[PDB]
């Protein structure tokens, strides 16, 4: 879900 | 002899890597001389980055807000433009240590190298596919993007590919450093659908020939077609159509084997049609298709 | 958050290779503050190395047969000294990219990066395992002896291998910057045979995780093993040992995930004697051992 | 084979 901000690995 | 994953040299890039933070949202940035480019989602917040229409919010200005530290140095941002889903700040210093440079634009199939970077500082390095279907199947977490994807031919270094985001299904996507999105997708916070991938024959049957240079020869057969007999087996099997172009890229590892193409076609169409038959070529059990000709070339003759 | 076979970032080694020939000899050496690492085979001739004296042909060299070119600088060369296997050559000048750095003895099945050169200079970088047997399958071509094997701990280079032949079922065998080669090799020009390879099970282990880490759970079963149970079906199927201190190894990626490591080794066990029931994992058709617990968590934390 | 090199030629594999 494109790498940032989702910190907490998607 | 042996065959690998064989990646360029990094450290000519690791030269090229900062950091950049817009508020407390931070992700790395490629500088090349007086300008650095990073993806257009850093101005955002987790809130604006559902549906964020960035044109208004650059023009909430503030050069200010735009922090880049290239190792000890903290680069004063003295500008802010933006092309498509890549933004340029203008930056203070020339990078010192900035190689020749290229921005070109990859087919499917064509290979990269990517420096995995994380607060403008490196983990790893990896090769990727541009995968038929856009989509490029790499190794990216959270502050992954700005990492990018090069080739090296000989003096220049060629940029092909930014780091956006990873999908649903765990691939990735991104875009040229001109901010043109390789796909369908978009610089948005959503779940998005890459299409149908495909197995990309040119490369398959250059892998074949890789396995020959290192004297593998159980999957040779005394057998022919033409490109159309071949062309219809690939339909079939949703492996790409090989053309007269793609039957000129292998003429260097045809002339180097001494198997005709056409006839490593024949090789490769009986193995489509009955399976790897419990054996492994170059220890994968799995056709592979992420080397290039011009790949093999250059790990099985340097460069 | 994918997984691909990754290598550690070059620039720092880079700055380090150096071309060195010995008359019509033509190496690689790694160059680290005024001294110059390259095999001692770089004095023998052609027809030489079929039989070589190492210790008799350097007494008859002096330092001005050695002639190191880093880059457009040519290297003065003060000594010629033979440590076991491998040459230092001492210079007036010293690199000013030489980095934190340690010369360390890797174990079998320990990765690395390895930075392939010809005549001084990369042609690229990819990942190798040291062999239970001592080698290393890698893509070594002539021009990469003296080619290195390294890992990257913070900002120490910890330098495991140095590149010298290729072996006739195609592997390679080098040796320890101190000289010592890696198995039971010498510097011959013979055909020499390693043993039979194994698979390294701590890497298995580790890969398994990585997959479950890439939401791939279907190879997971609830009942158990012991230790020495899970060994003797492992040396069945021609598998390397598992020792306690592995377990602690594995620890980390075991709190991560929440599958104590008997559970994955329960589920292991299943795979080598039904086989891989033609499932996919991490997009192998194949168990994977040229990853280490390291490698695993270094690359999906990505830690530099 | 033992990997060295030459200075123009090839000595191969």
């Amino acid at each position: 879900x494109l790498q940032y901000a989702v910190r907490r690995e998607x | 002899s042996g065959f690998r994953k064989m990646a360029f040299p990094s450290g000519k890039v690791e030269g090229c890597m900062v950091q950049v933070t817009c508020g407390t949202t931070t992700l790395n940035g490629l500088w090349l001389d007086d300008v650095v480019y990073c993806p257009r989602h850093v101005i955002c917040t987790s809130e604006d980055m559902l549906n964020p229409n960035y044109e208004d919010l650059l023009i909430r200005k503030s050069n200010h807000n735009f922090l880049v530290q290239a190792g000890n140095v903290q680069l004063r941002v003295i500008g802010h433009s933006m092309q498509n889903c890549v933004l340029k700040l203008k930056v203070d210093t020339a990078n010192p240590k900035t190689p020749k440079y290229k921005f070109v634009r990859i087919q499917p199939g064509q290979t990269f190298s990517v420096l995995a970077c994380y607060n403008g500082s490196p983990s790893g390095v990896y090769q990727c596919a541009m995968r038929p279907n856009f989509t490029i199947k790499g190794s990216f977490l959270n502050g992954s993007c700005g990492s990018v994807g090069f080739n090296i031919d000989y003096d220049c270094v060629s940029f092909c590919y930014m780091h956006h985001m990873e999908l649903p299904t765990g691939v990735h996507a991104g875009t040229d450093l001109e901010g043109n999105f390789y796909g369908p997708f978009v610089d948005r916070q959503t779940a998005q659908a890459a299409g149908t991938d495909t197995t990309i024959t040119v490369n398959v049957l250059a892998w074949l020939y890789a396995a020959v240079i290192n004297g593998d020869r159980w999957f040779l057969n005394r057998f022919t077609t033409t490109l159309n007999d071949f062309n219809l087996v690939a339909m079939k099997y949703n492996y790409e159509p090989l053309t007269q172009d793609h039957v000129d890229i292998l003429g260097p590892l045809s002339a180097q084997t001494g198997i005709a193409v056409l006839d490593m076609c024949a090789s490769l169409k009986e193995l489509l049609q009955n399976g790897m038959n419990g054996r492994t070529i170059l220890g994968s059990a799995l056709l592979e298709d992420e080397f290039t000709p011009f790949d093999v070339v250059r790990q099985c003759s340097g460069v």
